[PDB]
């Protein structure tokens, strides 16, 4: 039976060498999960203020907007929407304003 | 065929060529090419004309224009000389003035029988009214005009023979009328002089030395005008004599004080008018124009003063001394002329008036005439700020967008469940997404910060292409623009100096509609959606003057048919798709409305009915107007609105086919003898613009697009209500906007701060309204904004803190005897008169005045059409033709009384007084003829008058008239034009879609539908008027009547292509036969009619049996029911109780039963009063108007509840709704739905059962009398006495169902009431309450009975497989 | 023999367990270590609601800005060159900041277009605008003095030099509102426009002691005729406010007024 | 003496690979409960940052054909 | 003494096939991690895009309105 007894034994070690080694594995794997994912996380977390600031600012500064408006914004929407669906120009002669 | 009336606007420039046929001079005109233009072939053989020439034989070549001689001619002409009107219309005037007598009589009768009459007796009654009406000071001159506008009339309807010329000579003046044109030989001493030594109307075209050697040795001048100054100075004329006569009767009511300003101070206005205009031109009207706004400034100062009360009327102050200075600075007139001349604002600003006088002097604004427009200075107005350029603020314009999409879905939201399923992120909408989550919609006070998300939702079509049902917009008589390639054939081809390459061959709508090969909705949207109006052939938009009006120049726009179908096509859309969100008619008055309504409404901090209660709630408003909006847009501003309106619905490029368009077209005036300048026949195609055309129009036109415009400017309105925390209330009328601001106090602040408080927050609402306004790009006038705090003016109702003003002259000043009514029809012309007598009363509250001018008016029509008549030849007699023996008083007088339901021509009913819709339009007539004929000792005429004969109708005028007799007297001339537009349409339809609508067999299947319809035992004839109008019979018949002038009838080609025999003769006959049916007597009327109605003593019975007699053929045996009612006058009698005494009636013991009435009582509380409280019309009470006896019980509710439905279904489900609900006694009702309802909807019976309601009432006569409302009764009286009476009814028991309209009860009582203390002290009035007994004559028990069937029509309706109003798929 | 080689595995088996015990413990460290640094993520999702909040509503707003300008906007140095071309906007909508066109309007030194200056003042002239003088009429001496002409009868009566001297002194001393304001009230009150004209003399400050002006003429063809019956020898100490109007000197030293 | 001494260390060890086992059981349900936790704030909030960025790249190439 | 050693041996073979049936469950477990970092990862990538349009943005809107 000393046969059999070493053979188990032999066994049973080589699978707890087996775990172990799964075990160390899967430890690296969780190392380098830390070190991967926290890696850009300062980086975007600092930008979100900066953006959420422009942003604002933006909005700010288009209160202060003024417009004047201009003789050719009928023309050129009505070309436009002539463009998009059978697209050939609008026949002649030329609309008001072509530019 | 010439009209009577004033149709279109004054313009003089054909009149240059007219003078220049005769060597004479005259500078009408501002286009040099009509100086040296070849003359046409007209207008230019005068110089054969031997009268002509013999008339201009000793004048100068020199002429004056007819701007400044037109008050001179008012005041010099009179008539007293020789006129070659054989008939003088003065000779039947005694006639007039004895039946005028006649109406101070039976009126008074009636009034007296009634238990109205009046408190204060006196004899001299007759004869007062004789000399006010004989001591008239433009009697004789109404008639001379009349005469001259009758010779005119005559002379224009040639103008192609040789008897279009007439010659008059009366004492100073000659007038020479030729074809359409009139000339005037008057002195020159009549003329006013400038400092100069000339006529001030010479100094326009001539040097002072040059109007010097021209005239000479000469002291006689000629002017030249159209034929249409004289139908103006003619219509001046009329106006005038019917208002100094009605303020001269309404003295004789009441001496101590009258609704009416004077007789003595309008005289003096109009002769400061006449002179101011006489010394300034047509450029005079400028001051004219300011009539209105300073009687409205001195209403408003009617009241209590404060600070900024008066602002109103200094700002016009100023206003119109600036204006007459500057118009008078190049003028040179004399010291004591400039002295005269500030005679008209002088005299308004010292007025010393009641406001009730005031807002009736408000109504006499176009009794001076009106200015003459040129296509120049037209457009000139409209190009200056059409093409400006502009500066907005986008943050005002996201605003304005997403309070637009707000408003949208809170509409959505309210109506039919929640919600629309938005098809949008929710993390774009973080703070709405919660508040869908939990299906509610965010309150109004916290709507500031989520406003921006409103732009991220998203949601499918809301709204459908459909639900359109009338196709009377798509024909509706206009005329529209000619296509691009031939667009100035419109001009006269002599003026042009060439022959137009193209020309076109129709201008009508009708006529070009039926053309239409390929019709359809669908199509309509296929041609706007591909973008084909911007082809080079649709590009046209020409331009229209506008109608009688005081302004330099309007003008309205004409495009292309297929443009304008596209335009109505888009309004339809807007009418009930969008555009209800924004409701503007809000007419609401703070103070008749409850507290605690108007404080739940007012609160703006949320709370609407958890708020705490004791706090009063004080309005202001303020006026803004709209129509100056239309060319301030640009596409800038309106792009996002017009986007997501296509959005809503299913269509890409529709809503926005105007700012396309509009910048592509050459804009111009298309009128006759004055073409563009500079303008040959080489610059055909790229014509030049000069002072009359310009290319870049960027801005709007006014009526296009109307419904978006008012939706942008709610929008706006509801964004500044969001801004600052105030309740704000919208209202829009024509071109008037008001806005009500609400205050809400927390009371303990008295009256004196709290009115002070309420004007400055409506300041400062307009001051921010203002602001986001104008950087929206429109810009109002703080100097013609103004603030009120009571005095709200708004449309067809004005109120001076919740009194009503009366506004009477407006309606009552129109009457006339000649009038537009097809071939000058004499019921036509009586109709008008009455009507306008009943709109005139309903307003005011004198009763004689308005009753004497149509009494005048009647008499005068009939003499003036018996005599001179267009329609026939000179020299005939209407009146002999068909009597054969020379017509005398008594014969009118006696038509006259006759009401036109039995046949006669009577439409002045004393009843009208009370209420204007009647229960029973043939008991009244009965009771009125009854009573008229008891007044005079001829009472044994009543049975040989109503009998008559039936006439030969078939089964579709029933249906058409319901309640109506089987008389030929009684009909009107719409048949006739039925029968023509059937014909025409059938000679001419190659629509492909009227065709199959309008087949061979129509006719003969509308006679059975019809008679099918009447088939029931009993027949209603209500339920198949109501019930026919959904069926393709009422399509036709809808679409068969468009006729309105008798313009159309004679001038159209496609109707008088049928040969076979001219319309004109058809016409003469018809008149004659008509002629011939009144006036005749005891000649149309029979025997057994009459002894069967023998000894009857019952007017309910009498219609019964007439109504039976009546329609025999169509009802053999079968009884009708629910039509007849009884009179309510001959119902109920009055005893008019006193504080300390007992009614006889109810002193009776009450017997049997008891004695049912109804009581009237008097409140105490007068809450405001202006000026005083000595009329009871001058004060108002705690309120209610009466709120209703439970209505009635409503019951049914829809299974499934559909969604956006089409135009056939909802008319399906009515279908089936009531004809489920008549007939109930039978299963057989499945049977008769299927045959309507196949014609409609592709869905089958026993699938719209459940979506139509399950309603159930009971006796269903009752439900189509009030319930259904055919139309809601109102009253003719002002809602000032109503609102201090107590009506009760619950003392009439078991209520005599009932055969008693209850609405009309409380006209009646509050009627009475009014009537009876109209010109009494509110404290002299010596009675307390009123007893209102019914009598037992005329009241009924009816029964509940049903609508039973035996046949069923068996007729295929599958055929109606096409589009428009019929099945869809 | 074999209980030594027992005993030999057993203790090589143990250790192998405290070696998968260690094993254990450092992935256990990983594990918490891991989970420790994970908070600072957890806490930072509070900042994305205010970034999305401020990024929506700026992209809702710059996307409704281009939705309603055209295709062609011509950017700033086409419109400063093209404004070389006469006047001339560029066609096309322009955008600007009104505090920098607002400082460009007065340096007329770049020749800005006329039609822009009208436009912007336009624009700007609504802003000075509050729930006062927003309706507020503006009065000049000329206005005052026709609209209380428009209320005298008559022509050359003494009230209309009344008048006259009372907006002289209105316009000198700046006061015209006031009496405006006064006369209108008389007016609503009831009075006939001479009590109006008595009661402003007598109730504003300004008019109290004061002299009368003195009006050089030579005869009596230069006073109306309907002040010819209102002639009166000059007291040593006049009042304006006692009912004397005026002060007429004459060519020969004579003075005499008017007095109502 | 020494087969009991055997058996009693072979219990032992036994037992300590037992704890060590209900150990590692604890630790993976300890983290497979913080993955629960974590896994969803996290993927709404990239669920927000894409959308965002979507939005914004096609706003911005809305404006580019405007240059 | 012989059954008791198979008795002990047949344990520890049961102990240790459990010690390797839980081991592997627990590696299974773990490997799934990859799942749940790829949306951090995700984000990481498309924060810097969103900046990166964000300051186009801004630089485009100087380009237009000329400012001071
Ligand atoms: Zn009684």
């Amino acid at each position: 039976h000393s046969f059999e007894e070493v053979v188990q034994t032999l066994a049973s070690l080589a699978t707890v060498v087996q775990q172990q080694t799964i075990a160390s594995e899967s430890l690296e794997q969780r190392i380098t999960s830390l070190e991967n994912g926290l890696k850009p996380v300062y980086d975007m977390a600092k930008t979100i203020s900066s953006l959420n600031r422009v942003c604002a600012e933006m909005v700010a500064k288009y209160d202060l907007l003024v417009m004047t408006t201009g003789r050719a914004t009928a023309t050129a929407a009505a070309t436009e929407a002539y463009w998009a669906e059978h697209g050939q120009p609008p026949p002649g002669p030329s609309l008001y304003e072509e530019s | 065929y010439p009209d009577a009336r004033l149709s279109s606007p004054i313009v003089l420039d054909q009149c240059d060529l007219v003078t220049r046929a005769c060597g004479l001079y005259s500078s009408y005109s501002l286009n040099p090419q009509l100086r040296n233009c070849k003359l046409p072939k007209h207008i230019y053989r005068l110089k054969y004309d031997v009268t002509v020439t013999k008339f201009l034989s000793d004048v100068p070549v020199a002429t004056l224009p007819i701007d400044f001689i037109v008050p001179i001619l008012l005041k010099a002409l009179s008539g007293n000389g020789f006129c070659p009107v054989e008939p003088r219309c003065q000779q039947f005037l005694d006639e007039i003035i004895k039946y005028t007598m006649q109406d101070a009589l039976f009126l008074k009768y009636y009034l007296k029988n009634v238990g109205a009459q009046e408190d204060c007796v006196d004899d001299h009654f007759q004869e007062k009214i004789l000399s006010s009406i004989q001591g008239n000071e433009f009697l004789h001159q109404m008639f001379f005009w009349y005469d001259l506008a009758i010779l005119t009339r005559r002379g224009r309807l040639n103008r192609g023979n040789s008897r279009s010329t007439w010659f008059v000579h009366d004492d100073l003046i000659d007038i020479l009328g030729y074809g359409d044109y009139v000339f005037w030989k008057i002195p020159i001493s009549l003329l006013p002089l400038n400092t100069q030594g000339i006529p001030h109307a010479a100094m326009d075209w001539y040097q002072t030395s040059v109007f010097k050697e021209a005239v000479q040795g000469h002291t006689h001048i000629v002017s030249v005008s159209t034929a249409d100054v004289l139908i103006m100075c003619k219509d001046l004329i009329t106006c005038r004599f019917n208002t100094t006569l009605i303020s001269k009767i309404a003295e004789v009511e009441d001496p101590v004080c009258s609704d009416y300003p004077n007789f003595k101070i309008v005289s003096m206005l109009y002769q400061s008018g006449d002179y101011l205009l006489s010394i300034l031109g047509s450029d005079g009207y400028k001051i004219i124009k300011f009539l209105e706004p300073l009687c409205l400034a001195k209403i408003q100062l009617c009241s209590k003063y404060t600070e900024r009360k008066g602002r109103f009327l200094t700002q016009m102050h100023l206003a119109v001394n600036h204006t007459l200075e500057e118009i008078t600075e190049i003028r040179a007139l004399k010291p004591s002329q400039a002295h005269k001349i500030r005679e008209f604002h002088r005299t308004l600003i010292r007025l010393e008036m009641t406001p009730q006088q005031l807002c009736e002097l408000f109504s006499i604004q176009k009794h001076w005439g009106h200015p003459v427009l040129h296509s120049e200075t037209a457009i000139q107005k409209v190009k200056k700020h059409a093409t400006v350029l502009k500066a907005l603020r986008p943050i005002v314009i996201f605003e304005t967008y997403c309070v637009f999409k707000y408003s949208i879905a809170k509409h959505y939201f309210d109506s039919q469940g929640s919600w629309y399923s938005v098809t949008s992120d929710r993390n774009l909408t973080p703070g709405l997404n919660s508040y869908i989550k939990r299906n509610q919609f965010p309150p109004l006070p916290m709507i500031k910060e989520l406003l921006w998300e409103f732009y991220h939702l998203d949601h499918p079509p809301l709204f459908s292409t459909k639900i359109i049902s009338d196709l009377s917009i798509f024909i509706k008589d206009r005329a529209t623009a000619v296509e691009r390639t031939c667009w100035d054939a419109v001009f006269e081809p002599n003026v042009l100096g060439y022959n137009p390459p193209h020309k076109f061959s129709t201008k009508r709508v009708p006529e070009q509609f039926l053309e239409q090969e390929n019709f359809s909705i669908e199509n309509v949207l296929s041609y706007a959606q591909k973008l084909e109006y911007l082809l080079p052939q649709y590009r046209n938009f020409s331009f229209s003057l506008k109608e009688k009006e005081l302004n330099v120049g309007r003008t309205f726009g004409k495009l292309p048919y297929p443009t304008r179908n596209v335009q109505t096509l888009c309004e339809a859309l807007l009418a009930d798709g969008l555009a209800k969100a924004f409701p503007s008619n809000m007419m609401v008055v703070t103070e008749r409305e409850q507290k605690e309504s108007l404080l739940h409404q007012a609160s703006w901090h949320h709370t609407s009915d958890d708020f705490g209660e004791h706090a009063t709630v004080r309005g202001s408003s303020f006026v803004t107007d709209l129509e100056k909006y239309n060319l301030a847009f640009r596409y800038e501003f309106t792009a996002p609105f017009i986007e997501y309106c296509n959005r809503c619905y299913g269509v890409k490029n529709v809503f926005n086919w105007m700012h396309y368009t509009i910048p592509q077209c050459y804009m111009h005036v298309s009128d006759y003898y004055n073409p563009p300048h500079n303008l040959t026949l080489e610059n055909r195609n790229n014509p030049p613009e000069g002072p009359s055309s310009y290319r870049g129009h960027m801005g709007g036109i006014e009526g296009l697009q109307q419904k978006l415009w008012t939706s942008i400017s709610c929008a706006q309105i509801s964004l500044v209500e969001i801004k600052t925390g105030f309740k704000l209330r919208s209202a829009v009328m024509g071109d008037n906007q008001c806005i009500t601001v609400l205050s809400v106090f927390p009371l303990e602040t008295d009256a004196d701060e709290q009115e002070q408080s309420a004007e400055d927050n409506a300041a400062r609402v307009a001051a921010s309204l203002a602001k986001v306004t104008s950087a929206c790009g429109i810009f109002l006038k703080p100097d013609e904004t103004f603030v009120h705090s009571g005095f709200i003016y708004f449309g067809k109702k004005q109120y001076l803190n919740g009194v009503q003003l009366p506004q009477s002259l407006k309606t009552a000043t129109r009457m006339a005897p000649l009038s537009d009514a097809i071939f000058d029809d004499l019921q036509g012309t009586l109709a008008s008169i009455g009507t306008a007598f009943e709109r005139s009363i309903s307003e005011t509250r004198h009763i004689f005045p308005c009753r004497i001018t149509a009494a005048f008016h009647t008499f005068f029509s009939v003499r003036i059409l018996q005599y001179h008549h267009l329609g026939f030849n000179k020299g005939f007699d209407l009146g002999q033709l068909t009597l054969g023996k020379p017509l005398d008083f008594g014969t009118i007088s006696l038509a006259l009384a006759v009401p036109q339901v039995l046949g006669g021509l009577s439409f002045l009913n004393p009843e009208k007084c009370f209420y204007r819709n009647l229960g029973d339009p043939v008991t009244s007539g009965l009771f009125q003829l009854k009573t008229y004929l008891r007044m005079i000792e001829m009472d044994d005429l009543f049975l040989p008058l109503i009998a008559k004969n039936p006439g030969n109708c078939t089964a579709i005028d029933f249906v058409l008239n319901p309640s109506g007799l089987n008389v030929p007297g009684s009909q009107d001339l719409t048949s006739f034009l039925r029968q023509i537009v059937r014909r025409t349409i059938t000679l001419s339809a190659k629509n492909k879609l009227i065709n199959t609508l309008f087949h061979a067999s129509a006719d003969f299947e509308d006679e059975m539908v019809c008679k099918w319809l009447l088939s029931s035992t009993p027949v209603m004839s209500r339920f198949a008027a109501d019930i026919f109008s959904r069926t393709p019979s009422g399509k036709r018949l809808q679409i068969l009547g468009y006729l309105e002038g008798t313009r159309t009838l004679l001038a159209s080609k496609i109707i008088n292509n049928n040969t076979e025999t001219p319309v004109l003769d058809r016409l003469r006959k018809i008149t004659l036969q008509r002629w011939s049916l009144w006036f005749s007597y005891l000649d149309h009327c029979d025997n057994i009619l009459a002894e069967a109605l023998t000894q009857i003593t019952c007017t309910v019975d009498l219609a019964q049996i007439l109504r039976e007699y009546s329609w025999a053929h169509i009802l053999e045996g079968r009884p009708l029911i629910g039509a007849t009612l009884p009179c309510m006058i001959e119902q109920f009698k009055v005893v008019w109780l006193k504080p300390y005494e007992q009614c006889p009636q109810c002193s009776n013991a009450k017997q049997p039963g008891g004695k049912p009435f109804v009581s009237v009582a008097v409140k105490k509380h007068i809450v405001s009063a202006w000026p005083n409280a000595s009329r009871i019309s001058w004060t108002i009470g705690d309120g209610i108007p009466y709120i209703g006896s439970r209505t009635e019980d409503k019951i049914g509710q829809p299974a499934i509840k559909p969604k956006c439905p089409s135009a056939a279904l909802r008319e399906a489900i009515e279908l089936a709704s009531r004809l489920t609900w008549v007939t109930q006694g039978s299963s057989n009702s499945d049977l008769l739905i299927k045959p309507f309802l196949e014609a409609r909807v592709n869905l089958s019976v026993q699938e719209i059962l459940q979506m139509t309601p399950s309603h159930y009432s009971g006796n269903i006569v009752h439900r189509y009398n009030d319930q259904y409302s055919p139309h809601s009764f109102m009253a003719n009286r002002m809602s000032n006495s109503a609102t201090r009476l107590i009506v009760s009814t619950n003392t009439l028991g078991e209520f005599s169902d009932s055969n008693i309209i209850f609405q009309n009860v409380i006209n009646y009582a509050v009627a009475l009431f009014d009537i009876k203390f109209r010109n009494t002290e509110a404290t002299d009035i010596q009675y307390n309450r009123a007893h209102l007994h019914l009598t037992k004559c005329c009241t009924r028990e009816v029964p509940a009975q049903y609508l039973t069937y035996t046949s069923t029509l068996d007729l295929d309706l599958t055929r109606y497989r096409e589009n428009e109003l019929i099945y869809d798929n």
